[PDB]
């Protein structure tokens, strides 16, 4: 189509490959491009090696684009046998387990964006089936998902992202987080005494 | 005419190259 | 490097380059260095920034970037090339340079080479495009396909190196070497065809992967750690400024190259009060006609001097030829 | 509560202005203005476009910079086609820089930016700068990416070695390299990377940079600079100037070589001696003895006079519309407080009070 | 810092602390004292490894039982991160307690 | 063309005018100045019906706004005159009567520093208030008596030099009229020259109206077309910090910007307690190089 050509003008493209050692080199190059300001985009699988222990925080993670729900290959004998076994024994619906399996992988990748409370990033879940899965996401991710973001378009999401990135780049007021989100020794003691 | 200004500079620089060399 | 006082004062080729173009500087050099006899070294002593600025203009280069991706062919198709782009192609793709240097002066001219190169399969292989057997390619360039494959192997070794255990994915799969489970479905494995051979899509994925690695490695040219990265910075003590303060004590000596008492002050203060309370005549303010002429003469004396100076307070017109 | 909301907002604004300590500031400066002229500057987020607005504010910044820092120097660089282009050499003439900016206003921005190329050029322009001047770079970045030919980290280390200081004004969002460049160069401080949120904030950001940057305690460069105070002369016939070799009716006379100059403050073109007037130095006295902030007087206590001490304005009769100075203890109106700390730099009550 | 739980002195390796970490540590200690299994879900934006190591190491070093700890990750990279966090915690403990207490901590992986 | 505000700053003090009377042969000359000022203010109100008047007096213990009177009636002047002129002249004299009586009460009070800088600063504040409130020009007039030997004018440098810049920002020319023995005031002269103002020095109090109406009557609306009658030429130089002599070429500390004609004793700045590097100061101490 000619879409990757437009991507090259803004960020370098690093792709995940079946070879593990090559992917490690891609991560090394991906990290270097992020730090030096050149910018890089990492294409990886939701159920692969990069999503099971590699974290993208601070510059490394500024936007995560989940391309569809990481559903399993339904037409697999192993999966169907497990679903039947679970339903007969543990009374687990086949559709419910598939959604549970799919969302837990999607949430896994979303949680690798933030390390501290001073970090920020935009999480976009690009799929129509994600609209009704808000309740299945982790609690701390659902509480930040506004009711108006359950079904957005590319233009609307881009507009929100530009406003959000602009806002998060401003100096935070220390008084706003002095003792409500970060605690010192004096604050911790106050909380203990008040509770006691 | 600028040509003589560059030529005399070129001759001087050529002389400079000839003198230094 | 060639950006210091010593080398710039010795770079005679550069000294001639800017003087050739600059006109006002050239005029001064001709009058002061040719006929007057001022040494060339002293003339450039006070103009170091001029020399450095001229050198930096042509001493800087653009950064690496994918050149063949930006090239769009746009039956006849006209593709516009540039000298800068041609050099970029050579830098980013050493195989293209190899085929260029050994054929341009020997077999055919440069324009023929680039026309053949774009129509060849190498231009499609170097680009992240899947090679199609239906395409005919070009006879000359197709020979280098094997050489490019060998170069790719060399590039892979030039990039291979041990990676930090933090992001070492190789060890994760080797954590338990005896994991014998269910083989992953075909969705989790590279695509294959009916015959079972590769489809060729992984090759282009590696091609763009290799290009990015080469570009970053080019940046880091000739021109413990995990401890800091794994720490939470937000929980650390906030940065404290170490600025200095100055207490400026201001006391300076007075500039250098009849006092009344309180009783006298009171008497004068009473006199002014007595004069004000009694009566105030604004008509007496008019002069007596003997000081008014003097006052006007004194003021006009300063006006004439100021008018003379203010009349002559792009170069002004000159009477000389 | 609407009126109360404004007052508390003013109090919050005054909170940042309450802590005014006599920090040591470098009055003699050497600034390099790096503007971005790339494809990313063709957007319409700032009407009419980023390139036009930035240049317009740059001209205003140039005017303000030299008005409040008359004995400082400035240079201008532009990032075009991945290369750094020099448009004005380090000089004390405010007109040369304005002329260069106006010419740039015509050419359309294109290409990619390169911080390394601009920073490397800045490192060179600031190399022939005395040790008593503060070498500073004010980068106006507009792109979210940087294409460089070498390692930007090496340049950042080089800048720290040369005691150069960098201020970056981004447009869209934070960039990791810019944050490191400003942090590793400002002794760890992270307040030197500013991202505007609208046009009004942009004007404030340029205006803020006009003030001198406070120096660090461990960075000592104290020295005595040989200066000169020339005497203006009024000649009947035009004479050749020693700086531009043209015919000018007037001009100052250097006290070291008697060679004349056209405008001040400039270094003598013969003895390389800085020429300045007493007024040029007086312009910066308020940066060494800042006026202590005025504290709102609570309504519980009694007041001295019903009208302002300086402007004789009837104080509007909840909150006391009076501001007092601790040094002299004289009430002031809200209007005077703004004019006494921004335009004026001396408290009229303190001067009027005898000692 | 060095703050107190009902009877357990715990040394955090940072001067600050999040509210979640204190709740996380309190819940973990309750689970250990009462005995049994528990499931905890803390946001990734809050220091997680520090909270577990700080409290668990203190529990082992304070109570007479001196129970050992088994930290199971899913990959070799995560083991390195846990060990790096553990090293920082122990270094802070040595600096604050004035002596290097008898402590042995090792990871485990394949020969390769 | 447009209305212009006039703000007169008169420096009245027992120590200043008493010396002026004793030095000369004119007793009560302050009355002559006051009458001339009253006429001058009336003339300004006659140039247009939309221009206001402001008078600020700098007395021994502070400043006072003679006009306009603070919101908080002996017949000094005849009532036959114009209502508007009387409404201003009468108030001015009444405040003058009150202030001098107050000054007489505190005659024994010790006042060592003049209050001219404060009055000028207050006048500038009034100019801003008028400009912002209600398209009005402004003009400051400093009618000071320099006959009295001043104690030390150094403390008047930093404030006065700060008024110059402020006056140049609001386009407010400041004119200065000096009545005293000293011919030149290096601080006041610079103020007028750098602010498009007029400086005039007069020794005799009599005939002051002629000087005021012919020299300091130029309104801000026609400054560009009238050449100022100023005669003295200023140098814009400042005296040293530890010698008190004007310096044409010298040294200034890069931290505090204090002028120094010679190298300070002890190789340390006397204004900010900053230690200069021995090597760098030794560079200045080097003498010219001539072949042996
Ligand atoms: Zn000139
Ligand atoms: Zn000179
Ligand atoms: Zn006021
Ligand atoms: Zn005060
Ligand atoms: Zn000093």
């Amino acid at each position: 189509m000619g879409i990757l050509d437009e991507v090259w003008k803004h960020k370098l493209i690093l792709v995940e490959t079946p070879d593990a050692q090559e992917t490690s080199l891609a991560l090394e190059t991906y990290r270097k491009a992020c730090s030096n300001g050149r910018g890089a985009i990492l294409l990886s699988v939701a159920r692969g090696k990069v999503s099971e222990g590699i974290d993208f925080d601070h510059q490394y993670g500024r936007t995560v684009l989940m391309i569809g729900i990481p559903f399993q290959y339904t037409e697999s004998r192993i999966l169907k046998a497990r679903l039947e076994f679970m339903r007969e024994n543990y009374r687990i619906r086949e559709n419910d387990f598939l959604s549970f399996d799919a969302m837990r992988h999607a949430a896994q990748c979303l949680g690798r964006v933030l390390r501290g409370k001073d970090d920020y990033g935009v999480m976009v879940l690009a799929d129509r089936r994600f609209s009704r899965k808000r309740s299945q996401l982790p609690k701390w991710i659902a509480q930040g998902l506004s009711d108006a973001d359950l079904n957005l378009s590319t233009d609307m999401a881009i507009s929100n992202t530009k406003q959000f990135l602009r806002t998060m780049a401003q100096p935070t007021d220390p008084k706003d987080q002095e003792g409500v989100s970060v605690w010192s020794y004096e604050d911790l003691i106050k909380h203990q005494n008040s509770r006691k | 005419e600028e040509r003589e200004n560059e030529k005399t500079l070129n001759d001087y620089y050529a002389a400079l190259a000839k003198k230094q060399a | 490097d060639s950006l210091s006082k010593e080398k710039l004062l010795t770079n005679l080729k550069l000294q001639q380059s800017l003087l050739k173009g600059n006109k006002v500087l050239m005029k001064v050099f001709q009058e002061t260095v040719i006929n007057a006899g001022l040494p060339p070294s002293e003339f450039w002593s006070t103009r170091i920034p001029l020399l450095r600025a001229f050198a930096l203009s042509t001493s800087q280069k653009v950064g690496p970037y994918n050149v063949l991706s930006t090239i769009k062919p746009v039956n006849k198709v006209n593709v516009n090339l540039s000298r800068e782009k041609i050099l970029n192609i050579f830098e980013n793709y050493p195989i293209v340079k190899k085929a260029y240097t050994d054929n341009v002066p020997k077999n055919f001219k440069e324009p023929e080479f680039w026309a053949r190169f774009f129509s060849s399969k190498l231009f499609r292989k170097l680009r992240g495009e899947k090679i199609m057997q239906n395409d005919r390619g070009d006879v000359i360039i197709d020979r280098y396909l094997t050489l490019d494959q060998e170069f790719d192997r060399k590039d892979d070794d030039m990039l291979l190196h041990p990676v930090k255990k933090i992001i070492d994915l190789d060890g994760n799969i080797q954590d338990d070497p005896v994991v014998r489970g269910n083989r992953p479905d075909f969705t989790m494995q590279p695509g294959v065809d009916i015959n079972g051979n590769s489809d060729g899509t992984v090759d282009i994925l590696k091609g763009m992967n290799r290009l990015s690695e080469k570009m970053i490695m080019a940046l880091k040219n000739e021109y413990n750690d995990e401890r800091n990265e794994l720490k939470i910075d937000d929980l650390n003590e906030s940065y404290k400024t170490n600025y200095a303060i100055i207490h400026l004590k201001r006391n300076a000596h007075e500039k250098t190259t009849l006092k009344v008492s309180n009783q006298q002050m009171l008497q004068q203060l009473s006199l002014v009060m007595d004069n004000l309370i009694n009566k105030l005549d604004l008509n007496q303010v008019v002069p007596n006609n003997e000081v008014s002429n003097k006052i006007n003469k004194r003021v006009i004396t300063a006006i004439k001097i100021n008018a003379k100076q203010a009349k002559h307070n792009l170069e002004v017109k000159s009477t000389l030829p | 509560a609407s009126l109360v909301a404004s007052i508390v907002e003013a109090r919050k604004k005054r909170t940042a202005k309450k802590n005014i300590t006599p920090y040591q500031r470098g009055i003699i400066r050497s600034l390099i203005l790096t503007l971005d002229c790339s494809e990313a500057m063709l957007e319409k987020d700032l009407r009419p476009n980023r390139h036009a607005m930035i240049i317009q504010y740059a001209i205003d910044f140039v005017h303000e910079f030299f008005d409040q820092n008359p004995i400082s120097q400035m240079g201008i660089i532009i990032m075009r086609n991945g290369l750094a282009q020099l448009v004005s050499q380090v000089s004390g003439n405010p007109q040369d820089h304005i002329d260069a900016l106006k010419s740039i206003r015509k050419q359309e921005p294109k290409g990619n930016p390169s911080l390394q190329n601009a920073l490397e050029m800045a490192r060179g322009l600031l190399l022939p700068v005395p040790a008593h001047c503060t070498r500073e770079v004010l980068i106006v970045f507009g792109s979210l990416s940087t294409t460089d030919p070498g390692d930007i980290h090496q340049t950042i280390d080089s800048l720290v070695s040369e005691k150069i200081r960098v201020k970056v004004l981004g447009l869209s969002a934070q960039v990791a390299i810019c944050k490191e460049l400003c942090k590793a160069t400002n002794y760890g401080d992270e307040s030197f990377y500013k991202i505007l949120l609208d046009e009004t904030h942009l004007k404030e950001l340029f205006n803020e940079a006009v003030t001198p940057l406070p120096v660090n305690k461990i960075n000592k460069g104290f020295t005595l600079v040989k200066m000169g105070f020339p005497t203006r002369i009024f000649e009947d016939t035009p004479t050749f100037c020693s700086c531009h070799s043209k015919l000018v009716y007037g001009g100052y006379f250097c006290p070291n070589c008697h060679s004349k100059v056209c405008s001040l403050p400039t270094v003598c073109p013969c003895c390389d001696l800085m020429l300045i007037l007493s007024t040029h130095l007086a312009r910066s006295y308020h940066h060494l003895m800042p006026l202590k902030t005025f504290a709102e007087v609570p309504t519980t206590e009694k007041f001295r006079s019903e009208d302002c001490f300086s402007c004789q304005s009837r104080f509007p009769i909840l909150t006391s519309s009076r501001y007092r100075c601790e040094d002299c203890k004289q009430e002031f109106c809200v209007d005077c407080d703004v004019f006494i700390h921004e335009i004026l730099h001396n408290c009229p009550g303190c001067e009027s009070k005898p000692v | 810092m060095k703050f107190y739980i009902d009877d357990l002195p715990v040394l955090f390796p940072y001067p600050k602390i999040y509210p979640e970490q204190y709740n996380y540590m309190c819940d973990i200690k309750k689970t250990l004292d009462v005995g049994g299994n528990s499931i905890l879900e803390m946001p990734s934006g809050t220091g997680k490894t520090v909270s577990l190591l700080s409290l668990t190491i203190a529990y082992q070093m304070h109570y007479p039982e001196h129970r050992k700890i088994i930290y199971c990750s899913r990959t070799m990279s995560e083991i390195e991160k846990a060990l790096v966090e553990l090293e920082n915690l122990m270094d802070y403990r040595t600096k604050e307690l004035g002596y290097q207490e008898d402590f042995r901590g090792l990871g485990l992986t394949s020969r390769k | 063309e447009s209305p212009s505000l006039l703000t007169v700053i008169i420096e009245i003090a027992p120590k200043l005018w008493t010396t002026f009377d004793e030095e000369g042969n004119e007793k009560g000359s302050i009355i002559k100045v006051l009458e001339a000022l009253i006429v001058f203010l009336n003339a300004h109100l006659a140039f247009n019906s939309a221009n206001k008047v402001a008078v600020i007096a700098a007395y021994s213990q502070g400043i006072k706004y003679l006009y306009p009177e603070s919101t908080s009636d002996l017949k000094i002047i005849n009532s036959d005159m114009y209502r508007r002129f009387r409404n201003v002249d009468e108030t001015l004299v009444e405040e003058i009567y009150k202030l001098f009586e107050l000054e007489k009460k505190q005659i024994e009070q010790n006042s060592q520093r003049s209050t001219l800088a404060g009055a000028m600063s207050a006048g500038l504040t009034y100019v801003n208030r008028i400009s912002k409130e209600s398209s009005l020009k402004s003009r400051l007039l400093v009618l000071t008596c320099g006959s009295g030997s001043s104690k030390d004018e150094i403390f008047q440098y930093i404030p006065i030099m700060n008024c110059i810049f402020s006056a140049t920002k609001m386009k407010c020319p400041i004119d200065v009229v000096k009545i005293g023995g000293s011919k030149e005031s290096t601080f006041l002269q610079q103020t007028t020259d750098a602010t498009n103002g007029v400086y005039l020095h007069v020794e005799s109090t009599e005939g002051l109206i002629q000087y005021l109406a012919t020299a300091m009557f130029i309104d801000p609306s026609l400054r560009p077309i009238i050449v100022k009658p100023n005669h003295g030429s200023v140098d814009f130089r400042t005296s040293c910090y530890l010698t008190g002599r004007v310096v044409a070429v010298g040294f200034i500390c890069s931290v505090c910007l204090c002028v120094l004609s010679i190298i300070p004793p002890g190789n340390k700045c006397p204004a900010c307690d900053s230690q200069f590097d021995e090597h760098v100061i030794a560079k200045l101490k080097r003498k010219p190089v001539v072949p042996r």
